[PDB]
């Protein structure tokens, strides 16, 4: 098809190497917000990649938020900088692209109750609880949601290849479930 | 006289400090109507917290 | 809270407090017992006295939030009260729960 999934989120994680004072880059550093009795991290944003990473004190860190591996690398990068000149020794180690979300349309509505009652094995269907189908791939592994519109929406990914080819493995059964 | 006095008066500080030693050592042995009294010293603590996140702001 | 000890009011009571320690006619404690008084004074001031609306609009720049503490510096910004706009370049925003 002529229908190109496009990414809309990426998360992944790195590690600093080392040790870090929270409430000091939470003091210093621009654009965070630590609160430790809710939550133990400092919440770091920038604008260019626009992500929002999430920093422990330990030295582990997980960006989210990007809409490419690029960008996600060097919104990662950017915020090890950020850390590093706050005066902490960080370095750039085990970088790893985490969790990949697309989105897509395929311009028809689609038959939701049939697509359950079919794929039994796959997919579940409450529309009083959420009004969207969750269909589990097994190859790849990703998770999809079908809604009636013909929105549909992919994640679980750790690379592109997976989201393009549980789209392709998607589609087919989409036209057999259009609603005319 | 009145420097005696502020010895009795600094005797009585330490007679005062004395008798919140004991509410801290009868409030440690509570923490050493049960559920009421465990409420009651989590709000305690609660509030203790809350002044230290104050005084660390300022 | 002590929180309205950096305001107009509270600097300038805090630079006469200063001036009489300097020249030696109150002592430091004195002169915390009186900002005590103060930010009682202060608070309840606020409480119930004041009882007007504003609202305002900018580009926010920078935020932290530290110790139930929330710190905003914005740029740009208009600050609407009733009878009349209020423009600023840049204004810095300190917030206690």
């Amino acid at each position: 098809s002529g229908i190109v999934p496009q990414l809309q989120n990426i998360v992944s994680t790195v590690n600093l190497g080392c040790k870090l004072d929270l409430k000091t880059i939470a003091l210093r550093a621009r654009n965070a917000e630590y609160n430790p009795k809710r939550f133990a991290a400092v919440i770091m944003r920038i604008r260019e990649p626009r992500t929002t990473a999430l920093i422990f004190s330990s030295g582990k860190m997980v960006c989210t938020g990007a809409k490419s591996e690029e960008q996600s690398r060097l919104a990662a990068r950017k915020y090890a900088r950020v850390v590093q000149k706050l005066g902490f020794p960080a370095k750039f180690l085990d970088f790893k692209i985490q969790n990949m979300v697309g989105s897509c349309d395929v311009k028809f509505p689609i038959r939701l109750e049939g697509l359950v009652l079919t794929h039994q094995q796959f997919s579940s269907y409450e529309p009083e609880l959420f009004p969207g189908l969750i269909y589990r791939m097994i190859k790849p592994r990703i998770v999809l949601l079908i809604f009636v519109s013909g929105k549909v929406v992919l994640t679980g990914a750790k690379v592109r290849a997976e989201i393009y080819e549980a789209f392709e493995n998607i589609y087919p059964i989409l036209k057999g479930f259009r609603k005319t | 006289v009145r420097a005696q006095l502020k010895f009795f008066e600094q005797l009585d500080q330490i007679e005062k400090q004395r008798k919140d030693e004991q509410e801290r050592e009868i409030l440690m042995r509570a923490a050493k109507l049960r559920l009421k009294q465990k409420a009651k010293e989590m709000q305690q603590q609660e509030l203790a917290q809350m002044r230290q996140r104050d005084a660390n702001l300022t | 809270y002590q929180l309205y000890r950096n305001t107009t009011l509270g600097n300038s009571l805090q630079e006469s407090l200063d001036e009489l320690i300097q020249s030696q006619q109150i002592t430091p404690q004195l002169a915390l017992q009186v900002l005590l008084q103060f930010d009682k004074a202060i608070n309840a001031a606020l409480a119930q006295r004041v009882r007007n609306r504003v609202n305002f609009r900018g580009s926010l720049n920078t935020y932290r939030f530290c110790d139930n503490v929330w710190t905003f510096v914005l740029n740009d910004v208009e600050f609407r009260e009733v009878t009349e706009l209020i423009k600023v370049d840049k204004v810095k925003i300190v917030a206690c729960d």
